[PDB]
């Protein structure tokens, strides 16, 4: 509520700005209102950061090698170009994997061209070329190769194209070229459609004259699941205990082959519409295979989300979806049970860009937490419309906010609990506010599904009632 | 299926007989694996001596490097001054990569500013970029001083950061008065250390270069000390507790560990501690100035000689004991101040405790990397000790370090087994502990995945590592430790010789297999 | 058989292939060993819930005690004094004892003197024992002090210190003014740290009880200082920087930590640093007397509270957060001294660290046991940081302590599993760790036996061992750690957290089995 007084705190933050970057960043400061269907006449999201004004957006190549190439494990994956760009995204992210590492499966490895001046000056193809030959002599196990170009790759003028297709051609193997350059794009959602046009030029249009795979009516496929703890494993199980078999999962614990029968499948399940509803318009397009949205974050979303799914199909797997709930429904009323009334009436805020800010908040809810702010340093106008009927009445709504914006909106809100990343953690922990950290899940989780639920409060009891916070200031101040 | 008393993570739950099952369907239905057996041998295949042979044959692929990019060290130096803005005129994923890997290594918040530069300003430059950038940041964050280097993007396009600094401040940007000092970091070039040096160069040319007129040296009768890469707060700590021992004026320049360890009371300092910028113009009145790593300090050390006309010692890092009696030894005779009885007690209490643990650590294989000054420091330690350093690497090492290593090398009987690779990367060192099989390894926390890997061969194949260097994330507060001097040769020792019982004590804990050598004393 | 270029020590050379067939052979034939089944069915039953309570129903048998005796504490108090010689009256055979415990732990040589008395002595008593080594002790070491302890042989006797040590003086064998303090430490009463107590009354009453007429409270504007039984010299180390960085006079009461801690230039001090007897005899003349270890420190208490008329203040052992706190804000009370900014900055700092760390701590169930005082810091260090202290040992301590104990409990909710035990050896937490298992047990090197014990069980039953207390032998230089103030708490959440973070590294080990939690960054 109140939304006169954070209209004038708004005004308050953004006083100290100069007049064209307090000109631009007032659209993207908004109060929610719920009853708006159309975000683009209160937000706007999408532009340009304002030049050093420390934003936490990332690049192109950020949103498609760590993002959406990443986490494909029989594919080795070269970050072409200078060294540091594959070193600081070397295992950064907790993509969750089955397999022999450095054999079959190089999800936490770094392959990387290491580019040198001469390199920088005298072309580089035959350079990609001589690796490619080196990654196919002591890496015989891999079932691809992707090539995730950085900055310099389009700046110096270079034709990674043309390299891929004569060295697959060659050793009889696929090369998939990925431009996901830096420069281009404002943030990761760019990096988001450039990997997906890759992964459909390169790799979905392969098993399309083969007819050998026997598909049942109940094949589904996960799309836009990154096994972040075994975020997707835990959805995974409560889709085969549904009666659906899944054949795909895009990308956590993802295949080479998931990726070539995904178009053998009956119906798309989207978790994440940001970094996957390309590829899952060009397979409705194409193959005319129907995609939707699901949720599976806390108990009310799990449920309405398997209800959803099994109203697609016949009576049978409606009846097992109803199985699965009642058997499940015991342990996440226990959880609730326990961890609620430590929890009730807390007040926090979130800013974690992409899907996941909405997608909490009915996990949050369910433990009696209230959203008081919201934002996403990358998102679109489509998920500020999906969002605003989420979120609570004269609630702050923030795009792209700046270290200072969200600092000052921290400390005049005093909220009980931030949900951010690693950039604003320690920030925020100084200033003596609980802090979890939503990309990672604080190495913690899973936090899909009922499984993953219990784990959620649990972490959010140990971080908002810990003792250490009673602590800041000293006795003798 | 979570029992609400004992909630399990992500392990143990993923081991339950339903999770197991379900692994299984989906590698047996739709992932088209390789047969177990071939995947055992082609691993096999991997720990061999052909294979090493194919992986040193290697020019154009890169596996796992042990480097970083300029810009990195530009950020890391620039931290070190008063109110001091890190700004990378580039891509904004550079700062965004930077500031998670620096939050990662010493869980304190990082600083950093970008210019958010696009496929228009790929297209047309990125002059309007900069201008903007230095009005948003002087603005917002209100810093006394905004210290720029570049990203690899800004490099390849030739943009110019002077003419562009000096058109901003002539169109009424920032003030004319106002400290912009700029160095050029590509990431093609060198590593994070010589993107440190390039930084710490451009500013002590920007404050120093035009006032070389009324500076004499000797008049503020201190001592110049340049630390280079420093990821460890107590190798600050350590230096200033010894430097004011010994009663010597000093001044440190780019010292962040006070912005770099700041207290958590409830208030948020984005700027803490720091040389001021009265030092730096200070810095050419100086006796001298000491490179305390002199093997990514060099075109400051050309840029000190020449211009600061200051006789720059030859000195290795103060790492072990020769070397730190040489830099004792060497500052009391610039200063003209005599060595003092608590460092003569310190290095007593330190050559007692290697006479105390000289038993379990003589005959020990060790193979180490990381950075040229650090490895060739923990060699020589490692050469004092007793020990036998096998696989030396150094992905961003020259030939002229190379040399110096093995002349270090040569002059003890432990080196002779000893081998220096430059260049190469964790795979090369992989290979290297699978077919010539060390005690323990000694680097960042990159280098656990090579353990696993031979735990993967056998429990008598396994090399453990000892966590020391950059960046170390699966251990906390290891970055308050320390590696120089009398306090730093200490804490070596006592992690060297407590993970050789560690490891002791781990092997003979089998009751009636092996426990007859588990003693009490050791 | 050994291959003259790899030398095997006992391991590995006793799992040879001929080494095993001749222990086969020697068991199989001569030992009459039991069968294989059986000694495994007998341990199995060992860890049963049945097998604890016969094993709490012990009441003459102790099996792996976890205290000394008395002249030990009393031998270390000794040691504290500048050029006091340790004087034990009694057999021989027991002094060898103290150091070598002393010499094992600190690594470090440790002095003492006996009079060697025999059953001759016992039929008669041993006063010519007393004088020929009070004679011979003074002539050959020559010591400005002789502290006199008794061994539990010459308390059955019943031998009389204080009239010895008068008929050795008036009889010519020591001088009449040199000083002599003596106190009776029973070895069948108490423990080591009670022996310590007494020795440091014995030393104070001594040196001021017929002087108690020229003395002043607060005339020196000093306080004074009593440590207790401490084996950490970082403890000395801390409290005296702490004390001194905000300018407050004090007087350390007999500190050892410089005798103990002697440097290796090539010659032997037998003494060296302690309390001078000037320091002692200027005691009563301080504002007041602060007991770092009070619950040890009884008759200490008793002595300054009844003689020198001093106001001891209810403080607790300084270890942790609230109770350093307490601790500082009641010296800076009775000095007048304000709490300066570096001592906040360190609070703050420590803050920090319980504030990254809160995730990986917080729900673990540690078993420890050590002294009262450090167990029951200990035990509210662990409830600061969320964690879940289930078993809580002292074998020295007495039913005031456990319902202390049992008060601090209570007021944290994590305490609600908790439970102390007085009185119960290793064995019982033997048997407590296997029926409840904790995550992590905290002792001396004497439970690094339990560990292997639950190993035998299974892996998924091991409960690894963190050596924070006395005595630590199988480990190197860990004498030299702190353990008291912040510093202390900083280092004692840094072994914490990276031993939960290691066992999490093994646990994660396994390749295609668990690696897929085998994180980097954690
Ligand atoms: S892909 Fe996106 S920033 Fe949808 S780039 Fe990012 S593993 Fe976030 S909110 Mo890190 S659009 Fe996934 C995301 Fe969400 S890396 Fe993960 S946590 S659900
Ligand atoms: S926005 Fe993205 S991550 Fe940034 S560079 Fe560009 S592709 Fe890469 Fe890697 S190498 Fe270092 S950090 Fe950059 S400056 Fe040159
Ligand atoms: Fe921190
Ligand atoms: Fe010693």
């Amino acid at each position: 509520m109140s939304r006169e007084e954070v209209e004038s705190l708004i005004q308050e933050v953004l006083e100290v700005y100069p007049e064209k970057a307090r000109k631009d960043r007032n659209k993207h400061l908004a109060v929610n209102d719920p009853a708006v269907t159309q975000s683009k006449k209160c937000i706007i999201s999408n532009k340009k950061s304002q030049p050093g004004l420390m934003t936490i957006r990332g690049c192109a190549y950020a949103g498609s090698k760590g993002v959406v190439w990443g986490p494909i494990k029989d594919m080795i994956h070269i970050s072409h170009g200078p060294v540091g760009c594959g070193q600081y995204s070397r295992a950064g992210r907790r993509n969750y994997y089955i397999g022999t590492t450095g054999v079959n499966a190089f999800v936490t490895m770094n392959f990387t061209s290491d580019f040198q001046e001469k390199d920088i000056v005298f072309g580089g193809d035959k350079k990609l070329a001589k690796l490619i030959d080196e990654v196919e002599t002591l890496f015989p196990l891999n079932k691809g190769i992707s090539v995730q170009s950085e900055c310099p790759i389009g700046l110096i003028g270079d034709d990674i194209e043309s390299v891929s297709k004569v060295k697959g051609a060659e050793l009889s193997k696929t090369i998939v070229p990925v431009r996901c350059e830096g420069f281009r794009g404002v943030s990761q959602s760019l990096g988001h459609h450039i990997a997906n046009d890759a992964v459909r030029d390169w790799v979905l249009g392969k098993r399309d004259e083969d007819t050998t795979f026997a598909s049942t009516p109940y094949d589904v496929a996960i799309i836009g699941d990154y096994n972040i703890g075994g975020d997707a494993w835990s959805s995974r199980i409560l889709l085969e205990e549904m009666g659906l078999r899944c054949v795909a999962q895009w990308s956590g614990d993802g295949s080479i082959s998931e990726i070539e029968l995904t178009p053998k499948v009956k119906l798309n399940l989207v978790h994440c519409y940001r970094s996957m509803n390309y590829i899952s318009r060009h397979m409705e397009e194409k193959y005319g295979i129907p995609w939707m949205e699901y949720n599976f974050f806390g108990p009310t979303k799990t449920i309405e989300s398997l209800r959803a799914i099994a109203a697609k199909f016949d009576e049978s797997i409606q009846k097992k979806c109803e199985e699965v709930i009642a058997k499940y429904k015991p342990e996440w009323e226990a959880v609730v049970a326990k961890y609620r009334p430590r929890l009730e009436g807390k007040r926090v805020m979130l800013y974690i860009g992409g899907l996941r800010p909405r997608h909490v908040i009915g996990a949050y809810e369910d433990l009696g937490m209230e959203v008081v702010g919201t934002g996403y340093e990358f998102a679109h106008n489509d998920d500020y419309d999906r969002t605003m009927k989420e979120m609570g009445d004269s609630t702050l709504l923030y795009d792209d906010v700046t270290g200072y914006e969200f600092e000052e909106f921290v400390k005049r809100i005093k909220p009980d609990l931030i949900g951010s990343g690693i950039k604003e953690k320690f920030i925020f922990q100084k200033m003596g506010i609980p802090f979890r950290e939503m990309h990672s899940w604080d190495y913690s989780g899973p936090y899909h599904g009922f499984d993953g639920f219990a784990i959620f409060a649990r972490d959010m009891d140990m971080t908002l009632n810990n003792p250490c916070w009673k602590k800041l200031q000293a006795p003798w101040e | 299926s979570q029992q609400v008393d004992k909630i399990k993570a992500s392990y143990p739950l993923f081991l339950d007989q339903d999770y197991k099952d379900m692994l299984a369907k989906k590698r047996d239905g739709f992932e088209e694996k390789y047969p177990q057996d071939k995947i055992d041998e082609v691993f096999q295949w991997t720990t061999t001596k052909e294979y090493q042979e194919l992986n040193f044959q290697r020019e154009a692929l890169t596996v796992n490097p042990a480097k970083a990019c300029q810009p990195l060290g530009a950020v890391l130096c620039a931290l070190g001054f008063e109110k001091t803005m890190p700004y990378v005129h580039g891509s904004q994923g550079c700062v965004a990569y930077f500031r998670s890997y620096f939050n990662r290594h010493f869980r304190e918040p990082v600083s950093c500013v970008s210019d958010s530069m696009t496929e228009d300003a790929a297209v047309f430059g990125g002059q309007q970029n900069m201008k903007d950038g230095l009005q948003n940041c002087k603005a917002t964050y209100k810093p006394d001083m905004i210290a720029v280097s570049t990203t690899c993007m800004a490099e390849v396009i030739g943009d110019d950061l002077n003419a562009f600094i000096n058109n901003s401040k002539k169109e009424g940007f920032i003030p004319d008065e106002f400290p912009v000092p700029f160095a050029h970091t590509p990431s093609f070039v060198g590593s994070h250390v010589t993107g440190w040096d390039n930084m710490f160069e451009g500013i002590a040319r920007y404050f120093t270069l035009k006032s070389m007129d009324d500076k004499v040296v000797g008049s503020n009768k201190k001592i110049n000390i340049v630390p280079g890469f420093e990821t460890y707060l107590g190798n600050f700590r350590v230096i200033k507790r010894m430097l004011s021992e010994m009663g010597v004026g000093y001044s440190l320049l780019s010292d962040p560990e006070e912005v770099l360890d700041t207290p958590a009371d409830g208030q948020f300092r984005m700027y803490a501690g720091g040389t001021t910028q009265e030092e730096m113009k200070d810095a050419p009145n100086a006796l001298n100035t000491v490179l305390l790593q002199p093997w990514h300090l060099e075109k400051t050390k050309k840029f000190v000689e020449g211009t600061w006309k200051h006789e720059v010692p030859k000195l290795n890092i103060p790492m072990g004991l020769d070397w730190t009696d040489e830099f004792l030894m060497k500052v009391s005779e610039i200063s003209g101040q005599p060595i003092p009885a608590s460092l003569t007690k310190e290095r007593g209490r330190l050559v007692d405790m290697m006479t105390d643990s000289h038993t379990w650590l003589h005959g020990k294989r060790f193979a180490l990397w990381g950075d040229p000054d650090f490895v060739m420091g923990l060699v020589k330690f490692l050469l004092e000790l007793g020990c036998e350093p096998v696989h030396i690497l150094c992905h961003n090492g020259n030939k002229r370090w190379k040399k110096a290593v093995d002349a270090i090398l040569a002059a003890s009987p432990y080196g002779k087994n000893a081998t220096v690779y430059i260049g190469k990367d964790l795979w090369h060192l992989r290979s290297l502990v699978f077919t010539d099989k060390p005690d323990f390894m000694i680097g960042n926390s990159y280098g656990k995945f090579i353990q696993r890997d031979t735990l993967h061969k056998g429990k008598e194949f396994e090399v453990p590592l000892i966590r020391i260097g950059f960046p170390i994330f699966d251990r906390h507060h290891l970055h308050r430790s320390t590696t120089l001097g009398y306090e730093g040769a200490m804490q070596i020792l006592t992690t060297l010789v407590n993970s050789i019982l560690e490891r002791l004590d781990e092997e003979t804990r089998g009751m009636q297999a092996t426990d007859y050598n588990h003693d009490l004393v050791r």
